[PDB]
């Protein structure tokens, strides 16, 4: 593992950033003092949620809880494939991130994500109060059921 | 600014806490919000995440870009070899270590301080936890404050519950407890510093001197912090008997005497307090269980000092037969134990140990010149500090007086007979060898009430509210007829009991008859030993005059009444006595005291006042 | 932002196509 990190290819330490988030080792990546793996991190963060999870402990951790509930935010607003349950989870974690203290951020711009995390995540629980309601309901057709899991189990709808 | 690092964010969140304890709630707002978002800080008080070899060889194979959350940085031959040595000093991930460092060019502090850049990661790293820490103790602090008001003492109260001590709210809810968290948190502190000393003093057996002793500060600084935090937290009763057990079994493998054990006594007292006293877990079986337990030691004064407080704080339950239940239980056995033990405590130099650390508690770089030789006549046996420059703090004075005034007050209400006992031996064992010194364990624990009551007058006034209560009681009784040192004890005592005017008002009107001491036999000693210097003295009777001379100036300085009486009484005619002794032969200590008291009785004069110190003057200098 | 419409639906307990 010396020989590893006295490396300076970078293609090379990115293939291993990618390599340990395969095999689950945020043991060794977390603990990682370098930005370069933030920087990296940056650029995919909103390509996969598996990545933006990294990318958010490494803000909270540095008490940049805002930035973390803006990435948790927007990934629960978007287009990826990421389930509803998911989506309620990213909007509950930035919920709390934006309701607390961050360095350098107004109280206005905190106040106003935590609302917005706090409108999408009680319309989020009432989508998936609805979904399970509807799959298990013994008087609705099974043909219906698989179409209300695939309009229902993804994006936040309007009410 | 708004988007601050780690150390801007504590460093600016510091000062809020600040406004709000210094009665300035202009920033209510942006306080609460600065706790949400450094939540995860506040739940993990100090933990460096251990030295991993992947990053080690991961930094070192391609030290070209590094990525680290969000935004990415690019390393040179140059930084890069920071990053190993900022690692191993502090024996640091590397991951974590670098983060540190490019804080550092960000911010370019480099300039700021002109040092090496990877010593400013060692710097920064302690500021953290020295702002991480401290501003926990301001939460608890202004959480107890009755000075504010109800709604805002509350907020902080239960945010400390959850953020702090990681306990939930009442109004919701595999987690480690906050107690086995603090006592790892402050082991690491011990091994950081001893392992330091190791390896500087072998590299030292340059530019970094300064920087080693800023660390060691905050490192003195953060255990005291923790100390406090653990001690407001046994404050809300969340301890239990495996923790006290552990605490004990530490003091026992104590080795050296510092800074870090009078730090830690406030937590013993605590603790017994707690447990010991009943105002606390008043499970009468379970402190049973617990005196045989306490009642190994590589230092025995600890020991003797902690059976004597456990025993005055447990001797509070059989005093009555109707607020407990004391049936099969003999009383006249456990009552001779108990003597018998703090007997042995005090044979083996409780008080002694008591005294040396209120007063290396309280070391002053300067002291006044009104004041030399005053409570230093003693055999201080016990070693002293290393004399290193770890002051002390406010907070832990005033909580190390409270305990000390709670113990004396608790052993006048509780072990009188005690006292009365160990006096008559004393005396009994100063009249049949008077050429030998008895134990000088009264006039300690007499100096040692002293500097507890020490500028509170809102406890002072407690010894003249009433005087048919056990203090005013012991204070009547300890004015008979004794030797030179408990006189002198007794002076001192008075002296420092005068923070006000009401109080030396108090002690003028009680020391003046309405046997106890009274001026009439003072001056009857003054004159006695003036006719003697001028037709030889003792130690003890330059300290019974110097007792006397400024117990005087400080009741002229306090009291008005006092003031107006002794410099015009045609009884005493004091003036007359200290000018006789002063032109005689006598060390320079008595002219300097009777100097001082007549400065302090010509503070405040008038025109015959004036008229009559210049007659005296011009006749006994012509 | 609410709008019930009646109107147009899709029979929730009817098949597709």
């Amino acid at each position: 593992y010396n020989v590893v990190n006295d490396s300076s290819d970078e293609v090379f330490h990115f293939d291993m950033y990618e390599w340990y988030i395969e095999k689950g080792w945020t043991d060794r990546i977390l603990s990682i003092d370098s930005p370069h793996v933030i920087t990296y991190l940056q650029r995919l963060a909103e390509t996969d949620f598996r990545h933006a999870e990294l990318l958010c402990r490494f803000y909270t951790t540095r008490s940049r809880f805002f930035e973390a509930a803006q990435v948790q935010t927007n990934l629960a607003k978007s287009d990826l494939n990421i389930s509803l349950k998911d989506r309620i989870i990213l909007l509950s974690r930035a919920k709390g991130n934006a309701s607390v203290n961050t360095i350098g951020i107004s109280r206005q711009q905190q106040q106003q994500l935590n609302h917005e995390a706090s409108e999408l995540l009680e319309i989020a629980h009432i989508q998936d109060d609805l979904l399970e309601r509807l799959v298990a309901d013994p008087r609705i057709p099974e043909e219906r059921k698989a179409e209300i899991e695939e309009f229902l189990d993804g994006p936040i709808r309007t009410l | 600014m708004t988007d601050l690092r780690k150390l801007e964010a504590l460093q600016a969140l510091h000062a809020e806490l600040v406004a709000v304890r210094q009665h300035r709630f202009e920033g209510l707002q942006v306080l609460e919000t600065l706790l949400e978002e450094q939540t995860d800080a506040f739940k993990a008080l100090i933990a460096k995440p251990a030295r991993d070899t992947k990053d080690r060889e991961a930094l070192g194979k391609e030290p070209k870009k590094l990525k680290i959350g969000e935004e990415e940085y690019s390393l040179n031959e140059d930084f890069v070899n920071d990053c190993l040595k900022l690692a191993d000093e502090l024996d640091l991930n590397e991951k974590e270590s670098a983060r540190i460092l490019i804080d550092c060019d960000a911010e370019g502090d480099v300039e700021t301080q002109s040092r090496p850049l990877w010593e400013c990661g060692v710097i920064r790293f302690h500021q953290e936890r020295k702002y991480l820490l401290d501003c926990m103790r301001l939460i608890l602090e202004i959480a107890a404050d009755e000075d504010i008001d109800a709604g805002l003492q509350e907020s902080f109260g239960v945010a400390a519950e959850d953020k702090i001590f990681g306990i939930p709210p009442p109004w919701e809810r595999q987690v480690k407890k906050f107690i086995p968290r603090c006592m790892e948190a402050m082991k690491g502190v011990r091994s950081m510093l001893q392992c330091m000393a190791d390896k500087a003093n072998a590299r030292n057996m340059l530019d970094n001197q300064e920087t080693l002793d800023f660390s060691r500060l905050s490192l003195v600084e953060q255990h005291e912090c923790l100390a406090s935090i653990l001690h407001a937290a046994v404050q809300r009763h969340h301890a239990t008997i495996a923790d006290f057990q552990d605490f004990i079994k530490i003091l026992r493998k104590w080795d050296k005497y510092d800074h870090f054990l009078i730090h830690l006594i406030p937590v013993l007292a605590a603790y017994i307090t707690e447990f010991g006293s009943p105002e606390g877990m008043g499970d009468l079986q379970q402190a049973r269980r617990l005196n045989d337990f306490i009642c190994s030691w590589a230092l025995p004064v600890l020991g003797a000092a902690v059976r004597a407080w456990w025993i005055a704080e447990h001797n509070g339950f059989y005093l009555d037969d109707t607020v407990q239940d004391l049936r099969g239980i003999n009383l006249d056995e456990e009552d001779e134990q108990r003597t018998k033990q703090f007997l042995d405590a005090l044979k083996e130099g409780a008080f002694d140990f008591i005294l040396s650390v209120a007063a290396d508690c309280k070391a002053q770089e300067w002291q006044d010149p009104s004041q030399l030789g005053a409570r230093q006549w003693l055999q201080r046996k016990i070693p002293s500090l290393p004399s290193e420059p770890f002051p002390f703090s406010h907070f832990l004075q005033h909580s190390l007086m409270v305990h000390l005034e709670g113990f004396v007050d608790a052993t006048i209400s509780n072990l009188p007979d005690v006292l009365r006992k160990l006096r008559t031996e004393e005396d009994e064992q100063r009249q049949l060898r008077p050429n030998h010194e008895q134990d000088m364990d009264l006039e300690r624990f007499l100096i040692i009430i002293s500097y507890a009551y020490e500028g509170r007058p809102d406890a002072a006034m407690s010894f003249w509210e009433d005087p048919d209560s056990n203090l005013a009681g012991f204070l009547q009784w300890a004015s008979r007829r004794a030797s030179t040192p408990l006189v002198s004890a007794f002076c001192e005592m008075l002296r420092c009991l005068a923070d006000n005017e009401e109080c030396a008002t108090a002690a003028h009107n009680f020391l003046l008859d309405e046997q106890s001491l009274t001026w009439s036999q003072i001056f009857k000693e003054l004159e006695y030993f003036t006719t003697k210097v001028c037709s030889e003295i003792e130690p003890e009777s330059a300290l019974m005059l110097e007792c006397y001379l400024r117990l005087i100036a400080k009741l002229a300085t306090e009291s008005e009444i006092a003031r107006k009486r002794l410099i015009m009484d045609e009884d005493f005619n004091l003036v007359d006595t200290i000018l006789k002794l002063s032109v005689g032969v006598i060390p320079h200590r008595l002219r300097a005291c009777i100097f001082y008291v007549l400065k302090a009785l010509m503070i405040r004069k008038t025109h015959e006042e004036l008229d009559a110190m210049w007659r005296w003057v011009e006749a006994w200098m012509t | 932002k609410l709008v019930i419409n009646k109107d147009m639906r899709t029979d929730l307990f009817s098949p597709p196509n």
